[PDB]
DNA sequence: TGCCGTTACAATGTAACAGTGG
DNA sequence: CCACTGTTACATTGTAACGGCA
């Protein structure tokens, strides 16, 4: 029965790790764009928190 | 509908690819006449930073054997363009060997399941018979 | 000069609003689904490690 | 290597320099990084690896010695 | 060298790449000034129809950096086309959704085979669990 | 090395099927 | 029924990276 269920916890752990890995790069991604925005259009003008 | 339809790129893509169909040499327009043909071809051109006034051209001088092929392509490329946002949604291209293929879509059509669930089914008996040797 | 002051104040406003409308709403949009993003990930991390 | 790998994560996921982030550099005081912005550290770094760290072994890491010396 | 090169046909292969990509608005030549580079694209468009004269052309105008990207596309052009004249040589290209491809390539590198050698295999252990049970 | 086959992709286009709602 | 949409299974072409070989 344990294993049965480790089996389904492989299945959760698997989908953790695609979650995760689709934050992770989008956080990847946000950091190159404000990286790329130290210009001062992204204080206020990007920002519209509106 | 589960793909929210944008107009303006939509458009966009619709007059690209009648653009890229002309300029492919194929008929576009309904024209059999050069004349005509080639003052719709011109106004089209004329309507690049006017996508809306492509829906109009498009009623006006498309021809009729692309309406298949367009909502096609364009159904298609909306899909892609949603899609490609996350990665668990993307498509991998592949290419098969014939024998391969031929088994592969053989052991398919037999289970009666596409190819990706084929593979989910062969690759989960290897993954199963992995974990049965661990426990 | 007047003719040319307005024409340029005009542009100058038009292309500064659309651009920004353009731009910051799709950048709400990714912070938005990163945040919700992580909100999912940390109950899927939280019920994997249990 | 690992030791590096473990600055391209934190340089990519806080964004900050290269040269910033020394081995005794913490994340929230010397990098910046808030709350969110250390979990996606530590997120990354699990991804980098390919592997899994306790809740609280994990927010013990609040520097880029520890981050290497729970690593490695 | 495995497939012939025949010039009448890798010279129209080479002038149709070279105008797609023309029209992609790739820079076909090496010259900066925007007047030569006209005059030689369209010394190569009315070069149509001539192998002996393209390959001249490739020579003397020829933009340096894609060389390369010429070389391989045509390598993949030739064998193509002498591949895609018999079944067993053709190839079936088809799209596997990302986490399936995951994990499948996850075994291929695990493995070091390839993808059709990888699923071969697979498939060749699924048939010999079938014959067991059988 | 420089060419040459080979693989694993990417991007787009299509046909065909399955669903969906009016 | 009927139309429009979503999806799959290809094709088609191009490219980068390996690895073999003179
Ligand atoms: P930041 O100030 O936004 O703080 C974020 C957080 C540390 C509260 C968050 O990342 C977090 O850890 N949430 C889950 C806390 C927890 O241990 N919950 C149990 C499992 S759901």
């Amino acid at each position: 029965e344990m294993e049965n269920v480790q089996k389904k916890l492989r299945k959760l752990e698997r989908d953790y790790y695609q979650i995760r890995e689709q934050v992770v790069s989008a956080k990847a991604g946000w950091c190159a764009v404000m990286r790329m925005v130290k210009d001062n259009g992204v204080e206020r003008r990007l920002h519209r928190r509106e | 509908m589960k793909y929210q339809q944008l107009e303006n790129l939509e458009c966009g893509w619709k007059w690209a690819y009648l653009i890229r169909k002309h300029q492919e040499g194929e008929p576009i327009t309904k024209y059999i006449e050069n004349s005509a043909a080639h003052a719709a071809v011109d106004k089209l051109i004329k309507l690049e930073s006017e996508p809306v006034r492509v829906l109009e051209w498009i009623e006006q001088h498309m021809n009729p054997d692309l309406f298949n092929r367009m909502k096609q392509t364009i159904r298609a490329r909306r899909k892609r363009h949603f899609n490609a946002e996350h990665q668990h949604t993307r498509k991998k291209s592949i290419d098969l060997d014939f024998p391969v293929w031929h088994r592969l879509s053989a052991l398919s059509q037999r289970r009666g399941n596409t190819l990706s669930e084929t593979i989910v089914q062969l690759i989960e008996d290897a993954e199963r018979k992995e974990k049965y040797a661990n426990q | 000069a007047i003719r040319v002051t307005q024409s340029d104040r005009d542009l100058f406003k038009h292309l500064i609003t659309e651009a920004t409308s353009y731009v910051s709403a799709d950048y709400m949009r990714h912070a938005n689904e990163r945040r919700t993003h992580l909100d999912e990930a940390l109950a899927l991390r939280g019920e994997l490690f249990g | 290597t690992i030791e590096e790998r473990v600055k391209k994560i934190i340089g990519e996921q806080l964004g900050v320099k290269q040269e910033e982030v020394t081995n005794n550099a913490s994340f929230v005081e010397d990098l910046g990084a808030d709350s969110l912005d250390t979990v996606e550290l530590v997120m990354a770094l699990e991804e980098e690896f390919d592997t899994e760290i306790p809740d609280e072994e994990a927010e013990k890491i609040t520097t880029v010695q520890a981050a290497i010396d729970y690593i490695n």
